[PDB]
């Protein structure tokens, strides 16, 4: 349970090849979380690819009224 | 109308529940309160430092030492306490500037989202802005941004223009779409197909220059009237 | 636009006293100045990461550009990521990256440059393949000529003006982006802001370090010299003088860092607003997204900042 990062040496956490949202930021793209204590590389977001073509258009057929807060 | 009203009511209820069920929602206001309390507590805790003197109590310094050196000790304590108080004032000024910036932003948000409808993207919430509702909070304000979000999209085939009788027709406000066999014109933000006529299209030049133009007919509303 | 500074940290005990333990014993007499300074520097450090998070992490989907790069004659090769580079940086981003060059540490940023580049690539792919719809909900694909026709319609020019002059518009755009590459390459003072940020941080740290060699009115700058050449009773006075001088120096450094952090936060808020309003949509505000009637903008990552192509 010894891991080497760009910030330094992390002792006491397991490195996992999985990716999650950041919980406890370490530095240089490494985050730690307690699921024992694990260390991983934070996931930037859910990957998506949009079907671009030069004669295709996507038009909404419905809508949703959304309410959000701001403090 | 009824569907939109139902969605709005459900969204408001969900806002109430989400605020009730998340502890760190008001973290910014809680941080303001905590910062002020912590600064005051640090200032009052700093009063128990010797600053290199023989004691941190003025009465002991005065009742134990001859004034010629008692004044040196008192000078040490006075300058240390004055320095700490200066540090407190400076950090308070910096925090006041930060809060001033936040309050200016809040006033702008009020004037532009509450007193009107804002075209600025993501300024008044995520999505197309409809309206905002202010709510008061301790040391702050809370905005409820009502926004319009498209959903349930569908693929279509589009063309920039329609060539008819050697003329090119362009949509007035909509877009040309095809369901596979027939062409319609619909507004961009909501699928509502309509027959392509000369009322919702305008003509400009021939169909030799536009790239991607397609052949189709353009119905004339005036022809059937004269056909009778 | 600058976005973040260098995250720095201080060790109050090591800076003030080095490794003399009785000096630390005397330093305990001063209370919680060290805790105050550590707290302020930690606040600045987390604020920098928050700044970058606000500016760049605006989309929760990592959009990918299609393998075929035909967009109706428009050429985005100068801003799209280059797979040939090991770092997967666009030519403009690569040029920008190349052109910008004792108890005190410099903490690494939370987001590596690869992650920031991946955000910028996602934003570019979303704005090329879907217009502004991806910033307001699900991404709805639309052919690029039609999107640019929409954007002319947004500034009071009808669509036929675009559709009749598409080749000329594409050529003008390609020539303009080439000129941007050349101008950014040939002029060094164009990136003055990020370089000034780097220089300010470096010189502040250097001056703070140089302050360790000041007598501050005492007889020596070395604690062990005070110990050996002087008996304790006024060696205490000399140590107190040196300690209070060094504490004043560190206070000055922290205060200037706080003010500079406030300025950088204002700049980062401005950059986030510019991203949201010029990249994720089309802005009617005059001179907010360039000189002229705005059509679209493209983000490019730079060291300690962001570059917009209006
Ligand atoms: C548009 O979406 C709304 C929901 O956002 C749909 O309304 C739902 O319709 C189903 C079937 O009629 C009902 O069981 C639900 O209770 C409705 N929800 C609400 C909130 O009223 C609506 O049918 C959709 N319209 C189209 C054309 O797809
Ligand atoms: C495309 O739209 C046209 C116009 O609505 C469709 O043609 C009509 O389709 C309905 C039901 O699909 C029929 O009841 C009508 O008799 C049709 N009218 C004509 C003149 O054809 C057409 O079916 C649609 N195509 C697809 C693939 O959905
Ligand atoms: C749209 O209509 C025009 C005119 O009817 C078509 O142009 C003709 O195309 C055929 C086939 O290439 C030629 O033999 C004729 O000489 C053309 N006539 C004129 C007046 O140009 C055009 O081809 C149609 N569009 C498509 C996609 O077929
Ligand atoms: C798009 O722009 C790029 C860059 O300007 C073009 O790449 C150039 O291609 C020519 C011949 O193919 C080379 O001689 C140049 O050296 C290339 N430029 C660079 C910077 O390497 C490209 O041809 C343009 N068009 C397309 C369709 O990609
Ligand atoms: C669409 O793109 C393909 C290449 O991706 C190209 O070969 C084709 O000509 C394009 N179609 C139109 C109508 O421009």
């Amino acid at each position: 349970n010894v891991f080497q990062t760009r910030a330094g040496c992390l002792i006491g956490a397991e490195y996992v090849n999985n990716s999650y949202e950041c919980d406890i930021p370490i530095g240089a793209g490494i985050c730690a979380s307690y699921q024992s204590i694990i260390a991983y590389t934070m996931s930037l977001g859910a990957e998506n690819s949009v079907a671009y073509s030069n004669n295709s258009i996507a038009i909404p057929t419905n809508f949703t009224i959304s309410v959000t807060t701001e403090i | 109308q009824k569907l939109i009203a139902n969605q709005f009511n459900s969204a408001i209820g969900k806002i109430q529940d989400s605020l009730s069920s998340t502890p760190s929602a008001l973290g910014k206001l809680q941080d303001v309160v905590n910062h002020n309390a912590q600064a005051l507590n640090t200032l009052v805790k700093q009063l128990s430092s010797k600053f290199g003197a023989i004691s941190s109590v003025l009465n002991d310094i005065f009742s134990r030492l001859d004034p010629p050196e008692a004044e040196v000790q008192i000078d040490r304590l006075i300058t240390g306490r004055l320095q700490s108080l200066q540090t407190y004032v400076t950090q308070q000024l910096i925090r006041a500037a930060e809060i001033r910036a936040s309050a200016n932003l809040a006033a702008t948000k009020m004037s532009e989202c509450v007193l009107g409808q804002s075209k600025r993207v993501d300024f008044c919430g995520k999505g197309y802005h409809l309206m905002s509702f202010p709510q008061s909070a301790p040391h702050g304000v809370v905005f409820l941004h009502v926004t319009y979000v498209p959903a349930q999209e569908k693929n279509f085939t589009t063309a920039p223009a329609i060539c008819h009788d050697g003329k090119a027709h362009f949509p007035r406000e909509g877009v040309f779409v095809s369901n596979g066999t027939h062409w319609f014109v619909t507004q961009r933000n909501f699928y509502e197909p309509q027959i392509i006529t000369t009322d919702n299209t305008f003509v400009s030049g021939n169909c030799d220059v536009v790239i991607g133009i397609v052949n189709n007919t353009v119905y004339d509303p005036l022809q059937p009237e004269l056909d009778s | 636009l600058p976005v973040s500074m260098t995250k720095t940290s201080v060790d109050c005990t090591m800076y003030i006293c080095g490794d003399s333990t009785e000096c630390s014993n005397l330093l305990l007499q001063y209370g919680s100045f060290c805790t105050q300074l550590k707290r302020a520097l930690t606040g600045i450090a987390v604020e920098q990461d928050k700044n970058t998070q606000e500016v760049f992490a605006q989309v929760k989907q990592i959009y990918k550009t299609p393998p075929i790069k035909y967009f109706g004659g428009f050429n985005f090769s100068q801003i799209l990521p280059d797979p040939s580079k090991p770092s997967k940086r666009s030519p403009i981003e690569d040029l920008l990256f190349n052109k910008v060059t004792k108890g005190l540490t410099v903490l690494p940023p939370l987001l590596t440059d690869e992650m920031i580049a991946q955000y910028t690539s996602a934003l570019l792919a979303g704005t090329i393949t879907s217009g502004w719809t991806f910033g307001a909900g699900p991404a709805l694909q639309i052919p690029f000529p039609m999107q640019m026709a929409y954007r002319f319609n947004g500034i009071g020019v009808t669509q036929n003006v675009l559709y009749e002059n598409q080749k000329l518009i594409a050529n003008q755009f390609n020539s303009a982006i080439g000129k941007i590459q050349d101008s950014l390459s040939s002029t060094p003072s164009a990136l003055g802001k990020l370089q000034d940020v780097v220089n300010h941080n470096a010189q502040a740290l250097n001056t703070l370090v140089k302050q360790l060699s000041s007598k501050f009115g005492a007889i020596s700058s070395v604690l062990n010299d005070i110990f050996s050449r002087l008996d304790p009773p006024e060696a205490e006075v000399q140590i107190d003088r040196l300690i209070t001088g060094r504490l004043q120096s560190l206070q000055t450094y922290v205060t200037q860092q706080l003010i500079r952090a406030a300025e950088i936060r204002a700049s980062a808020n401005l950059a986030a607003t510019k991203m949201s309003e010029c990249v994720l949509g089309q802005s009617k505000r005059v001179d907010f997204c360039g000189k002229g009637y705005h059509l679209m903008s493209f983000p490019q990552s730079a060291p300690h900042g962001v570059v917009f192509l209006h």
